[PDB]
């Protein structure tokens, strides 16, 4: 069986907080 | 062959062949909360200055 990983799999690449930004 | 082989450590061996004990301390620098710190003390906190 197969399925579509729509948009999942994104994880915080760093343990540093950020806000309102496109990194 | 057996992948391991024994060192020959005799007291009369040359210093190059004498046994040395090695310890490697590995630490990752500041990216998250910490639990190993130095002997530095602390102080109160003041705001608006």
């Amino acid at each position: 069986a197969y399925t579509n990983s729509f948009t999942r799999g994104v994880y915080y690449p760093d343990k540093v907080f950020r806000s309102s930004v496109l990194h | 062959y057996f992948p391991l082989q024994s060192y020959g450590f005799q007291p009369t061996n040359g210093v190059g062949y004498q046994p040395y004990r090695v310890v490697v301390l590995s630490f990752e620098l500041l990216h998250a909360p910490a639990t190993v710190c130095g002997p530095k003390k602390s102080t109160n906190l003041v705001k608006n200055k």
